[PDB]
């Protein structure tokens, strides 16, 4: 049956942030637990994953650095916290990060 | 002893009431191709006691009421019979087993629309006393038929027992030699606890306008409590379960899949068709659920006589 | 000592449940509110984050000034916003309820909703995108995240 | 015994949680509120449609009070007795109801 | 229950917008035509500049002609989806207000991509179109309008043949055509009188 | 995607298991092991009170068979 | 060039009669609408993550202003006041004076983003692509004076978003 | 004190009734007797009338008084010691009763009445396997055939009355 | 008479169900054999005690036990 690929696809997600901690740091962080290819990271420590499967809206996105600035962001994410030459690549204004 | 018993009845009630708040937001938003909260906590599970937080320090609305008695009373009320609705319900034994259950919840529905009547008055707005008006008559006029309904259905039973409903349905489910009066039944129960295609509170003022956001809510918890004892009612009417007297377990969780597949079918309801208008409704009432029932009414009178069925009266 | 920290942490609990339920009202004057209505759309979705989609103004938290405020309006917007129960929070959104935008130096348009109401967020733009309008409700949730009511109450 | 202990249980609990849903708030300082329905004072206009549907609702629910024991009726020996009645009651019932509606009144809330 | 009177004040969004296009220049007054019906940008802003285009005595390019028939064509079905699911919405059907919103949010991405603004474009100007389309563009256009029809396809299945839809609807507001042509009613609402007027097809443009 | 509902039904399915399964297992308990007996008529009640006069605790759920007669 | 919506005759037979009943006794076209709202309940929302996930956007899109400068320190700005004068809602002050080298620069250029229509005319009657309209939207302020930009606040955005405005105007200069 | 709680109900029942009996307001006297109702059902329900108690929640108080407090809305505008007058004598009435009943165990107003708990009446045996009132309102259809056909007739003709003196024609 | 009942069919189904349901109740009890079943059922049910006769000397058909071949049988309840 094809219920198993499903729930071996969720272990993977499990897995792939590096065990239970990370999936439980990501999942209270982001609200989101899937896993990509990490495109790429910047000075302050925002990380670029990119998943050309998902549909378009959904194949960039950036998880924060915990502290930027001097500030705790951890819990305080914010919009305005992706430097500009990242900031092009996250909005698809282009293809080339 | 049995206090323990009254408290796990009453309390799970409430978080009930409260996760099928978070329930219908997240199945409207995967209805309508969003999604629910997702924010607050793990899928949402914290939605619930931050919505209660922030409702019970909301600044209150303070209203020139004409009467201060009767405003304390309709959420009084109105909390009193959605709780008390649930005890001779068989989960298959109730908490108190009565030998004339049902036409004690029929009597329960009739009272409950009290509250409506003393909310409507309480409040000095006209307009305000005109939607409970309103309201007060489209739900007496469906108690009509929800009164007509049970009534012939119980001439397969044999007697006004609940738990006797169980025994009935050993064989077969009652939706089948039943299911124009099951529709029926759903949709006046549908129209009973002021759901949509009905809810015409909330289209164009409610019966609580005046009211503060504490009562409020109240009111908002005790209509869904409402909800789902209906859904638990109309299970045990119609889609009766098997119950082994060794394991009760067994038909405790039958039911309750059942009862959640009929209030999650109350949400996919509330978000596919439009409102009725009040004369629409009231057509649909006095001019097509009314003769039908009676007809079906009379049906059930004289078919066990014709089949030689008639159910034992113990 | 133990009075500040069991201030400190109820403080911490009254304002995640605050800023965790923010129940709107909008304003659907003008462009605006079709912006706010696709902010709303599934892309968004408003709803996820516990912000309802078009609450009642006698229960709502936040009121969302979204379009121009002429001079037949203004009376009618401050009648709806002495109704709302507190805690009470407006948000400004489009350069028309900021200060009047194309239409500042007409005979019948209002300079400002600040004029009239207070406004704690401004949120610029002709329309400001769906986007812009989610950030400055999350900004909105960052402001009342760093509130000190309990802490101010037990220092006086 | 138990029953009653059950209502005075819910009742309590009901008492209790409106009790908390009021004066909580009454313990914050908000401020004081002035306030000086789309009709301002206008008299209720008395319908005789709404004490129309009022007054059928209770004729129908007498009738249907007369209705309730064929459960228990139906267990007698006269068969044919207790199904006469039962029909001649249903079909009064009935009659009342397509009199109201020839007469027009079902009118405008149908 | 029955209406004997209807009395509809209006003037509460009155701006003031032509004593401001009186005090602009033509190019400085097409951003009013372009905030007047805020659900039909390119369709106001094709008429400002049409009129202008007259006065001028000037004919713009074939391509620009295209251009502002098929972005008119677009606010069409912009305007078409706000007016039905609004109306579902206040009538009380909330699920295909969603369902075409979020193609509507397609649409604008098209608006903003032609021109850098999702709702006010500023696009159609007295002369032609400011700018000219990016590459790439009319593939998504066109795989847009293929998937469009099955989404009118099931907004017509959720709403037309609902039997609470149409008793909502079916005799509501009937007007006849003389009393349509005596009021200077137009569009959708003499065409369901049944009078065959377009000016699309009578009067015809670019 | 569309399993994320899922936590919340089971809440509630949980919360509308327990009452049913606590009401069993009380009247399983309080009763010696056995349900609780219905007595919806009178004979019924004849035969609780004879029984409950006849277990000599004053119990009624304390059943003596052929370990008393002679 | 015309079409007939709704004239459409309903047959009188008794197939036609009898499946009309029966659509009406046992609600036909309800049960349609509640089981394609079902199937649309088993796909995939099209919700995404904010602000982990942001919308497309276009290199034309215009949002927050700036001011650029040459290759070599040198602002571009050169006080010919055409962005002030094409301004249709007068939002652009624009005071000049020749500075210590004989430069025709500006002293004084406000932008007032609560007057500001953001309709792009400034940036597109520049002749030297000094004032642009750049990429950033998220500049929400809490104060209504945060939002009345002076000639530093404008150099600021352009030096903090020069590394993204060029990128776009390389992108998008051959279409203008 | 647990023996007399139909006597105790029944002091409730009279003090309700003295109470919206002094006409204080007609939604007032409407709630009164309304409180009044559900203690005489709980009266009839502790003298062992579970069928006639259910009877007068769903009928009398869900059903009739539903359209008493409904009309009362819809006439008596929203916004005394009279009111406060007659309540206290009632009341003072009511509880000299109660003092004289209980001090002597015997009390003669115009016929004779005894002090004693209300569980002497009683009777000592049971009724079987079925409830005695269930068969009584059962031989309706049975017995009382009579019955059924002028309570109908009088039913039918009190909807054509109603209809007939509202028209205004 | 027949195309009255496929207009009022076509047009009003709600009440040509109820007047078939209403005319099939009121008329099948009448028609059916079972009815008889009923009768006899009902008043074969022992509510209360079968009080004995004393034996004067002449009932043949009184069983002088329960288990004695003469007395009513239910038989026919037993196969139906
Ligand atoms: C509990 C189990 C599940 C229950 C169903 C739950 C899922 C389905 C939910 C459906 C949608 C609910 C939301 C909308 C509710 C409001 C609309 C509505 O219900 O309207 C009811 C509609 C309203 O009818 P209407 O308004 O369309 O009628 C037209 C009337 N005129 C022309 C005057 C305007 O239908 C009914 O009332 C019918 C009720 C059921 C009838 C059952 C008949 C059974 C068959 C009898 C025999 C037929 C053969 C002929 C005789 C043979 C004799 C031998
Ligand atoms: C279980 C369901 C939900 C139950 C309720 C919610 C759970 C938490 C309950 C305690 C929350 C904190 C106290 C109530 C909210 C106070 C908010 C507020 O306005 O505070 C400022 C107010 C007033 O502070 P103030 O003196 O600064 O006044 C500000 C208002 N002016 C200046 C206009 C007068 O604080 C209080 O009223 C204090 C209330 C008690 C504080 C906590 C005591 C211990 C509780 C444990
Ligand atoms: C219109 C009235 C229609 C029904 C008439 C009675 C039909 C019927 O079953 O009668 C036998 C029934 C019952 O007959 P039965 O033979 O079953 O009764 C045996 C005796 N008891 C009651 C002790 C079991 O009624 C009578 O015999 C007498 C009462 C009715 C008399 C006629 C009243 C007509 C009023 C017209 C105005
Ligand atoms: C019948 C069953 C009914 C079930 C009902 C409830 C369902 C949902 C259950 C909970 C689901 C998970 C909730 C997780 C909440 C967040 C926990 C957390 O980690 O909070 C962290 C937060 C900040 O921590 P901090 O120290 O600042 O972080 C810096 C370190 N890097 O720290 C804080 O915010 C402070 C600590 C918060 C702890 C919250 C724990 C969960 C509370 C749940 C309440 C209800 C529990 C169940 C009640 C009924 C059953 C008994
Ligand atoms: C004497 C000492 C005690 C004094 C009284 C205090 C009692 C305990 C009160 C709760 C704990 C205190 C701390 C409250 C939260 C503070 C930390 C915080 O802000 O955490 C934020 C974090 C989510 O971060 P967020 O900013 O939302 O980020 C969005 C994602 N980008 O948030 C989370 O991860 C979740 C936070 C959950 C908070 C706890 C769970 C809710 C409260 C449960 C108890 C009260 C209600 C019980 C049920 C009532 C009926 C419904
Ligand atoms: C504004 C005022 C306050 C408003 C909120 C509170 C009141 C309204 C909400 C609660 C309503 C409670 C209704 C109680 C009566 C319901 C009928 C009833 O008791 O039925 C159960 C049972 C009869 O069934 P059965 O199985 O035959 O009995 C056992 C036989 N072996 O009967 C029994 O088991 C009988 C048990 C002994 C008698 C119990 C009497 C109860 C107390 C009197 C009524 C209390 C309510 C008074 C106020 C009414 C509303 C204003
Ligand atoms: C004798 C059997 C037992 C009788 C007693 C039990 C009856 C059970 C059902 C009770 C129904 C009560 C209400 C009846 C009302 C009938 C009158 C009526 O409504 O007439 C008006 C209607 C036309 O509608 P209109 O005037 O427009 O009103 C607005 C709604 N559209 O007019 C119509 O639609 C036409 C209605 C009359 C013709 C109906 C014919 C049905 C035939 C079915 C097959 C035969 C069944 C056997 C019985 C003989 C029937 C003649
Ligand atoms: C003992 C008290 C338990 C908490 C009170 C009941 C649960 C909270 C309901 C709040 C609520 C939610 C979540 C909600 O989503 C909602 O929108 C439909 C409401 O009505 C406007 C609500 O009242
Ligand atoms: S700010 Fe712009 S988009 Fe918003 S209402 Fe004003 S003119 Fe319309
Ligand atoms: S974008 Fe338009 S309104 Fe804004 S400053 Fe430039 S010219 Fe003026
Ligand atoms: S148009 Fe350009 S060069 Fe001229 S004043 Fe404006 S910013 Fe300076």
């Amino acid at each position: 049956m094809e219920l198993l690929q499903v729930l071996k696809r969720g272990l993977q997600q499990v897995s792939g942030h590096g065990g239970l901690r990370g999936y439980l740091r990501v999942l209270f962080r982001a609200n989101d637990v899937r896993v990509g290819t990490l495109v790429g990271e910047d000075k302050y420590g925002n990380k670029y994953y990119e998943d050309n499967k998902q549909f378009f809206g959904r194949h960039r996105w950036v998880i924060y650095t915990t502290e930027m600035n001097g500030k705790n962001t951890f819990w305080d994410v914010d919009g305005s916290m992706v430097p500009p030459e990242w900031h092009r690549w996250l909005h698809c204004m282009t293809d080339d990060p | 002893m049995f206090m323990i018993n009254v408290l796990t009845l009453i309390i799970p009630i409430l978080l009930a009431v409260a996760f099928l708040t978070l329930v219908e937001r997240k199945v409207l938003g995967y209805m309508q191709f969003r999604k629910g909260p997702n924010v607050v906590g793990p899928y949402g599970l914290l939605q619930p006691i931050a919505d209660a937080i922030k409702l019970f320090i909301k600044e209150p609305l303070r209203p020139a009421t004409s009467s201060i008695s009767m405003f304390i009373l309709a959420p009084i009320l109105a909390l009193t019979l959605a709780l008390t609705m649930w005890i001779p319900l068989p989960m298959p034994y109730p908490l108190i087993n009565m030998n004339l259950g049902v036409l004690f919840m029929l009597a329960m529905s009739s009272l409950a629309v009290y509250s409506i009547l003393w909310s409507g008055w309480a409040s000095n707005s006209k307009y305000a006393l005109i939607g409970a008006l309103r309201a007060v008559a489209q739900t007496i006029s469906y108690e009509v038929t929800l009164a007509i309904i049970l009534l012939s259905v119980l001439l397969m039973n044999g007697s006004f027992t609940l738990s006797t409903l169980i025994i009935t349905q050993e064989q077969v489910w009652l939706i089948f030699p039943a299911w124009p009066l099951a529709m029926m039944w759903f949709i006046s129960t549908l129209a009973e606890t002021n759901r949509a295609p009905f809810d015409l509170t909330e289209g164009e003022s409610g019966f609580n306008v005046e009211y503060a956001a504490g009562p409020f809510a109240l009111f908002f918890m005790a209509e869904y409590a409402n909800i789902i004892m209906m859904n638990i009612f109309t299970t045990t009417l119609f889609l009766g379960a098997f119950h082994n007297p060794y394991m009760p377990e067994l038909y405790t969780i039958n039911f309750t899949i059942k009862s959640l597949l009929l209030s999650i079918t109350f949400l996919w309801i509330r978000a596919s068709y439009p409102r009725f208008r009040y004369d629409q409704l009231m057509h649909l009432l006095w001019k097509n659920f009314l003769p039908l029932t009676l007809a079906l009414c009379m049906w059930h009178v004289s078919l066990p006589i014709l089949l030689s069925s008639i159910p034992p009266q113990t | 000592s133990r009075g500040e920290y069991v201030v400190a942490k109820l403080d911490d609990l009254i304002n995640w449940a605050r800023r965790s339920s923010l129940w709107p009202m909008t304003f659907g004057l003008a462009c605006c509110a079709v912006e706010m209505m696709h902010m709303a759309a599934p892309r968004y979705d408003m709803d996820r984050f516990g912000v309802v989609f078009r609450a009642s103004p006698r229960q709502s938290d936040v009121m969302i000034v979204a379009g121009t405020l002429t001079n037949k309006m203004a009376p009618a917007l401050r009648k709806v916003y002495d109704q709302m129960p507190e805690p009470r929070y407006v948000v400004s959104m489009g350069s028309c309820a900021n200060g009047g935008g194309y239409y500042h130096y007409s005979y019948s348009v209002v300079r400002g909703c600040d004029r009239i109401v207070p406004v704690d967020i401004y949120v610029p733009g002709c329309p400001p995108t769906a986007e812009a309008l989610l950030y400055g409700i999350l900004q909105l949730q960052k402001k009342i995240k760093r509130e000190k009511r309990l802490r101010i109450w037990y220092r006086r | 015994m138990n029953l009653m202990i059950t209502l005075l249980t819910n009742f309590t609990l009901a008492t209790l949680l409106v009790t908390i849903a009021f004066w909580l708030p009454q313990l914050n300082v908000y401020s004081e509120k002035t306030s000086p329905d789309p009709m301002g004072s206008a008299r209720l206009p008395f319908s005789m449609k709404f004490f129309l549907v009022a007054i059928t609702f209770l004729l129908f629910d007498l009738e249907i009070a007369l209705l309730l024991p064929l459960p228990w009726a139906s267990q007698t020996t006269n068969l044919n007795t207790m199904l006469t009645m039962a029909l001649l009651l249903i079909f009064l019932l009935a009659v009342s109801l397509a009199y109201e509606w020839t007469q027009k009144g079902l009118e405008w809330t149908e | 229950e029955m209406v004997r009177k209807c009395d509809p004040h209006i003037g509460l969004l009155h701006r003031g917008t032509e004593k401001l296009i009186e005090y602009k220049t033509y190019l400085q007054a097409l951003p009013y035509f372009d905030r007047l019906d805020y659900v039909s940008m390119m369709c106001n802003e094709q008429a400002y500049s049409l009129a202008v285009e007259k006065l001028l005595n000037i004919q713009p390019p074939p391509r620009a002609q295209w251009i502002r028939v098929l972005f008119g064509e677009i606010t069409r079905l912009l305007n078409h989806i706000m007016a039905v699911t609004t109306h579902a919405l206040d009538i009380g059907a909330m699920t295909p207000f969603f369902w075409m919103f979020e193609e509507r949010e397609k649409m604008f991405e098209f608006y903003e991509r032609v021109s850098g603004a999702r709702m006010h474009a500023a696009y159609v100007r007295p002369g032609g179109v400011h700018q000219d389309l990016p590459l790439g563009l009319m593939d998504d256009i066109y795989e847009f309008s293929k998937n469009f029809s099955l989404r009118i396809d099931e907004l017509e299945e959720m709403l037309t043949n609902n039997r609470i839809w149409r008793n909502r609807t079916v005799d509501i507001g009937v007007v006849t055509a003389e009393d349509a042509l005596n009021y200077g009613f137009s569009g959708v609402m003499l065409r369901g009188s049944g009078i065959q007027w377009d000016l699309r097809k009578t009067q015809p443009y670019d | 995607m569309w399993f994320e509902v899922l936590p919340g039904i089971a809440v509630m399915g949980v919360c509308l298991f327990i009452p049913g399964m606590a009401t069993a297992r009380i009247h399983r308990f309080s009763n010696g092991g056995r349900e609780k007996r219905v007595a919806h008529y009178s004979y019924q009640w004849y035969l609780m009170e004879r029984d409950r006069r006849v277990s000599g605790v004053n119990r009624y759920y304390v059943s003596k068979g052929l370990e008393n007669i002679d | 060039t015309y079409k007939y919506v709704n004239l459409r005759e309903p047959s009188m037979d008794m197939k036609s009669v009898t499946d009309r009943a029966a659509q009406t006794l046992l609600w036909t076209e309800l049960i349609r609408g509640l089981g394609m709202t079902l199937s649309y309940l088993f796909r995939e929302p099209a919700t995404i993550n904010y602000p982990f996930e942001k919308g497309p956007l276009s290199p034309r899109f215009r949002g927050e202003h700036a001011l650029r400068r040459y290759p070599s320190g040198e602002e571009r700005c050169i006080a010919c006041k055409l962005c002030e004068a094409v301004c249709p809602a007068q939002a652009i002050t624009i005071e000049a004076e020749p500075r210590a080298d004989g430069s025709r620069r500006t002293t004084r250029y406000d932008i007032d983003m609560t007057k500001c229509i953001y309709c792009g005319f400034c940036q597109e009657a520049c002749p030297v692509d000094a004032i642009v309209e750049g990429p950033n939207f998220e500049f929400s302020t809490e104060t209504h004076e945060e939002l009345l930009y002076n000639k530093e606040k404008l150099l600021n955005n352009g030096d903090k978003w020069e590394a993204e405005i060029a990128a776009n105007i390389q992108a998008d200069y051959l279409y203008r | 004190m647990m023996t007399y709680i139909v006597f105790i109900l029944s002091i409730i029942f009279v003090m309700g009734f003295v109470g919206f009996s002094s006409k204080p307001s007609p939604i007032y006297g409407g709630l009164g007797l309304i409180v009044s109702g559900g203690v005489g059902c709980g009266i009839v329900l502790n003298f062992g009338g579970s069928f006639l108690g259910l009877m007068v929640f769903l009928i009398y108080l869900g059903g009739m008084m539903v359209v008493f407090g409904y009309t009362t809305a819809m006439a008596t505008e929203q916004y005394n010691k009279v009111v406060l007058g007659t309540f206290i004598t009632g009341l003072l009435m009511e509880f000299l009763m109660v003092y004289y009943v209980l001090k002597d165990k015997e009390v003669e107003i115009v016929f004779k009445f005894n002090g004693m708990g209300d569980w002497v009446i009683y009777d000592t045996g049971d009724s079987g396997f079925f409830s005695e009132e269930a068969m009584g309102i059962a031989a309706l259809y049975s017995y009382g055939t009579w019955l059924v056909i002028v309570t109908g007739w009088s039913l039918l003709i009190g909807v054509v009355v109603i209809m007939e003196i509202t028209r205004g024609n | 008479v027949a195309a009255f009942l496929k207009n009022v069919w076509a047009k009003e189904p709600v009440l040509v169900a109820s007047f078939a349901i209403a005319g099939l109740a009121v008329i099948l009890p009448t028609l059916s054999p079972y009815t008889k079943y009923s009768l006899m059922i009902n008043r074969a049910t022992p509510y209360n005690y079968p009080v004995p006769l004393r034996d004067d000397g002449n009932m043949p058909d009184v069983p002088s036990h329960p288990q004695d071949p003469q007395g009513p049988s239910l038989e026919w309840l037993k196969r139906l």
